[PDB]
């Protein structure tokens, strides 16, 4: 993906990585897979297009995120609603098919 | 009312195949008065296609439809208007590799105008 | 055997191995995958050993017929130079290779009775190969069955030509399918027995597996279409149907017997073998596949003379697998993709 | 490089930021690195500078750029095309305004100092504008060349047609300067000179068919008029109320008849087309040479005007400050390419990119490798040392 | 009626040209020659809507009777057996749309 970067965007960048602990899973290949993101800036409007679209078709899951820190406090309240309860499904499920 | 019962196809062989396939008459077997016709787009003389179109048109009470190919109703489109008969219905197939164009539909233009 | 077969024939199968390395192999199909639209196709088949010609004269629009028979044509070249090269067994033998498609070239010859087509438009419609440069039979008169007499005094297929007065000839729209099946069994038959006589053992068996799997599927194809119309008498069938499987002789005598779906499908669950029944929407796509992946035996066995039967199949289904994906592109049918034979 | 050679030298280009050095040299200048580095009888260079007059928005620049390299494409397809029917025509099998003069000027000194001056058109326009101006024209000079060409094959067929009947049998063969009128009576419908044609083979077969079976063929006429050594002729005459039948043994016989008029009418066609397919022929192909050359001076200076364009867009966009940059045009004979292209990417690929070390690098788009394809948005690898096909 | 019909006709028509190779010849002229008879008969039936008499056409095809019967070779026989199917009713919505031109 950097060098693809390299080429598309013709010798401008702002490419800020980091790798991902705890690696997850997949359903397409179906494994404990290692998974990284990504964080990039550039003056393209419209050449977005082909950016999500080449990421989507080679991996890629769409964040709607904030350039501050401010609603990273929106994004923790909203996420943590489902969070408080989704672990439950589980745990639930086990006892009823048990008995 | 089963006065035409036969559907004339004006069209090329390619698109013909499946009509006949699906049955859209046959070769009449004491003159050859065959209930199509077999073309070659952008290959063969229009004059014999004229001529077959008078025939179902005019000299074929019995056909029931005339299917005829936009590209070969552009082709003889003052041929297309001249015979504008219900009976005789005629609905201008959009020819294969030749899109759908309405513009090639001569009863599609009269749907134009009064509108 | 083994290194004795190799005394003067060192580059025939070098040749033919450099011929069979351009086909297409998985990779490749990776673009086939990428190929969506008929712009792609043209992309691709101006990059292969199809290439620039599948394009230099066609359009950009791919139609069906002219893409196969430009693909064809390099093929007919290949294999008429290999046949010249060839030595005098395998003179013969590739003349029996050639027999099967100038049985339905003929096939197509009598079959002209309500039509008396062209004899170039025929010619035009099968494979060059199966054409020396003419045939004097149609100037007798063109019936159901008037020129069986006539082409076996012209044409050398007198053990191929099952005699089709004794049961072939009944004056039926059967006739133009019957005689063309029994030829079909009779020309199956005859190479089956020329490969088991010759062909030395490796080549034998690279024949057999593939005529086997061939003539069964012939037999279950036109026991379909038999049944997709007026149906016929189970010895009737038999003669269709080749009665010789070469895998198994003894379920398609069941199907024969058989005139339901039921008995087909009990005669062909018996086989031990793929079940073209139940399973398939397109069967000719399976058996295509299938046909593939058996005749990768014979380029799995370095010494025989199977090597150019196999890569004749292969290329010829390689070009059907493109035709395959230009109109499921036509027709814009992302689905019919992936039926591409994956073996080479 | 390279784009045709009959006596050439190669042309290339390249990026030429101002404000670094030299990797091995940095107390050099380009115009001294080279002379000093590449050994004589080639080390030159020419210079160019062409001005910014209508910049796009920068979101706009990466589809004007490969617009700019589609049309560039295209364009280049279409002047090979150009070049191979000019030599096709065999007149001039080698360069043709290529070598010779450019626009009677030297074929280099023509391009370095033309900055695109107004020629036909203003010298200062939109890229769009400049972009649609030049592909219509183009695309107009190509639909032209090609009906002529067109017309040129149909003229050379028509000869070909007027050629083939000089030779066969006579069935049609022309009997019109060889033919006597007087032994052929048309006053009446009382003996009608057939006109019966046979291979040579069959002269006793046929003298004994007239004269021991037939009705009243006027003695002392049944012979030949002309013959070609393979096929002869006969002046048989019949009744008028019995030539069916007359014919229909001839041809169980298997003769082949001629019917004809002899119409005066038929011997001017005759003349007059040949004359007419001949001459048109001529003077359509003379015609078309001018054509093509005026046709491919003028796409000439655009041909590389758009690559100029592009460089100049894509440097800016790539680097530095907006407005300009030092840039150069490479003039040097051919059998070099790699040998220059090394120390071409060894002097400034270290800027180009600043921190990499990479031995993948390539521009180009086939579908034959997935992976490493270098199509800039699928599969694309490094490349920061533009260069260009290009040649006298 | 018209647009939608543009494309679902065209949608079945490309179907036979997979055939072709499918089965390794120009069915063209095959199914020509496969031809003798119909069987699509249209009945010009009077519907005296709102007390006129319109000429409605029955798209009747007739499954009992099929054409010169030449079907199938043994590489090709389940691809025309949809096809004369698929593209057939693919001619309901014309008889329909001629009834609405009348």
């Amino acid at each position: 993906l950097e060098q693809i970067l390299w080429r598309v965007l013709r010798g401008n960048l702002f490419f800020k990585t980091v790798e991902i602990e705890q690696p997850v899973y997949d359903v397409k290949t179906r494994e404990y897979k290692h998974k990284n993101a990504f964080i990039v800036f550039s003056h393209g409007d419209l050449i977005i297009k082909r950016i999500r679209k080449i990421a989507e078709s080679l991996d890629a899951n769409l964040y709607d995120v904030d350039s501050s820190n401010e609603g990273r406090s929106q994004q923790l309240a909203k996420v943590n609603k489902n969070l408080s309860d989704l672990y439950t499904v589980l745990k639930t499920t086990s006892t009823t098919l048990e008995s | 009312a089963e006065k035409r019962t036969l559907i004339a196809v004006i069209a090329d062989e390619d698109t013909t195949t499946g009509l006949l396939l699906a049955g859209i008459g046959q070769i009449t077997p004491e003159t050859q008065e065959k209930n199509f016709f077999v073309y070659q787009e952008g290959k063969t003389t229009k004059e014999e296609i004229t001529d077959k179109f008078n025939h179902f048109t005019e000299e074929r009470d019995d056909i029931a439809i005339l299917l005829i190919n936009q590209h070969i109703a552009e082709n003889i489109r003052a041929r297309v208007d001249s015979f504008t008969n219900a009976f005789p219905a005629i609905l201008e197939i959009p020819s294969k590799d030749h899109p759908y164009d309405p513009e090639k539909d001569s009863v599609l233009k009269r749907v134009r105008k009064l509108f | 055997e083994g290194v004795y077969f190799n005394i003067d024939n060192g580059f025939i199968e070098g040749v033919v191995r450099g011929y069979r390395n351009g086909l297409l192999s998985n990779n490749q199909y990776i673009n086939l995958t990428q190929c969506d639209t008929l712009e792609d196709l043209k992309l691709q088949l101006s990059s292969t050993d199809y290439g620039n010609f599948l394009s230099s004269v066609s359009s950009e629009s791919l139609t069906t017929s002219l893409i196969q028979e430009y693909a064809s044509s390099k093929l007919y070249h290949e294999f008429n130079y290999i046949r010249d090269q060839s030595s005098g067994s395998t003179r013969k033998f590739m003349d029996y290779i050639t027999y099967g498609y100038m049985i339905d070239n003929v096939a197509l010859m009598i079959t002209g009775t309500i039509h008396d087509r062209d004899k170039g438009e025929i010619l035009q419609r099968c494979h060059p190969l199966g054409w020396f440069d003419t045939l004097p039979t149609l100037s007798v008169a063109t019936d159901l069955e008037s020129l069986y007499e006539t082409v076996l005094v012209d044409t050398p297929l007198a053990p191929y030509f099952k005699n089709c007065f004794d049961t072939a000839e009944e004056l039926d729209d059967m006739n133009i399918e019957i005689i063309r099946n029994k030829l079909y069994k009779a020309y199956l038959e005859d190479f089956y027995n020329f490969v088991t006589e010759e062909i030395p053992e490796p080549a034998k068996e690279c024949m057999q597996t593939l005529l086997g799997f061939e003539a069964d599927r012939r037999s279950i194809n036109i026991a379909l279409n038999s049944l997709q119309s007026s149906d016929i008498d189970p010895d009737l069938k038999s003669d269709l149907l080749p009665n010789i499987g070469k895998l198994y002789p003894l379920a398609t005598f069941h199907l024969a017997q058989a005139q339901d779906f039921e008995g087909v499908r009990a005669a062909l669950a018996n086989v031990y073998e793929y079940r073209g029944f139940l399973e398939t929407g397109n069967l000719e796509d399976h058996f295509y596949q299938l046909e593939m992946e058996l005749c990768r035996d014979a380029f799995t066995q370095q010494f025989a003379i199977s090597t150019v039967w196999a890569w004749m199949k292969s290329k010829e289904q390689e070009v059907r697998n493109i035709t395959w994906i230009a109109e499921c592109i036509a027709q814009n049918q992302r689905e019919r993709i992936n039926n591409y034979i994956s073996v080479y | 490089m390279a784009t045709a050679l009959y006596t050439a030298n190669d042309f290339i280009l390249i990026s030429l930021p101002q404000n670094a050095q030299p990797v091995t040299a940095p107390g050099s200048k380009t115009d001294s690195w080279f002379n000093e580095t590449l050994i004589g009888g080639r080390a030159f260079v020419s210079d160019f500078k062409i001005p910014e007059f209508k910049i796009g928005s920068l979101d706009t620049l990466i589809v004007e750029s490969e617009e700019l390299s589609k049309v560039d494409n295209q364009i280049g397809a279409s002047i090979g095309k150009i070049i191979e029917i000019l030599q096709g025509l065999n007149e001039t099998s080698t360069n043709a305004y290529r070598t010779l003069p450019i626009n009677n000027m030297p074929v280099p000194e023509y391009l370095e100092n033309f900055q695109w001056q107004t020629r036909k058109f203003k010298l200062d326009k939109s890229i769009k504008d400049l972009i649609t101006l030049i592909s219509n024209e183009s695309s107009q000079l190509d639909a032209d060349v090609r009906a002529t060409y067109a017309n040129y094959n149909s003229a050379k067929t028509n000869l070909a047609a007027a050629e083939r009947k000089k030779t066969g049998d006579l069935s049609v063969r022309s009997l019109h300067d060889i033919v006597k009128p007087e032994d052929f009576v048309l006053n009446s419908e009382h003996l009608t000179t057939v006109l019966v044609a046979v291979p040579k083979s069959l002269k006793s077969d046929f003298e004994k068919s007239y004269e021991t079976l037939s009705k009243n063929v006027v003695p002392a006429s049944a012979s030949v008029i002309a013959e070609d050594a393979e096929y002869v002729l006969f002046n048989v005459h019949l009744f008028k109320k019995n030539v069916q039948e007359f014919t229909t043994a001839a041809r169980e016989k298997k003769f082949i008849p001629r019917e004809f008029n002899y119409s005066e009418e038929l011997i001017d066609q005759l003349k007059k087309e040949h004359d007419s397919a001949a001459s048109l022929e001529q003077s359509l192909r003379v015609q078309l040479v001018r054509l093509a050359k005026t046709a491919y001076v003028d796409v000439f200076i655009n041909w590389f005007h758009i690559k100029a364009l592009r460089v100049y867009v894509e440097s800016v966009l790539r680097y530095g400050l907006p407005p300009h940059f030092n840039i150069k045009i490479i003039a040097v004979p051919p059998k070099n390419l790699s040998k220059c292209k090394s120390e071409l990417i060894d002097a400034f690929g270290f800027l180009g990119g600043n921190a990499f070390m990479k031995d993948k690098k390539g521009k180009i788009n086939k579908q034959d490798t997935s992976l490493h394809q270098y199509a800039s948005l699928v599969d694309t690898e490094y490349e920061p040392f533009v260069m260009y096909i290009i040649n006298l | 009626a018209k647009q939608k019909m543009g494309r679902v006709m065209q949608t079945a028509a490309f179907s036979l040209a997979e055939v072709s190779y499918a089965t390794g010849e120009n069915i063209g002229y095959q199914v020509q020659e496969s031809v003798s008879t119909a069987r699509f008969k249209v009945r010009a039936r009077q519907e005296n809507v709102s007390g006129v008499y319109l000429s409605q056409f029955e798209s009747y095809i007739d499954p009992e009777i099929n054409d010169f019967r030449l079907t199938g070779l043994g590489r090709g026989g389940q691809q025309v057996q949809r096809a004369k199917e698929i593209y057939s009713r693919a001619v309901e919505t014309l008889v329909e749309l001629a009834s609405l031109q009348t």
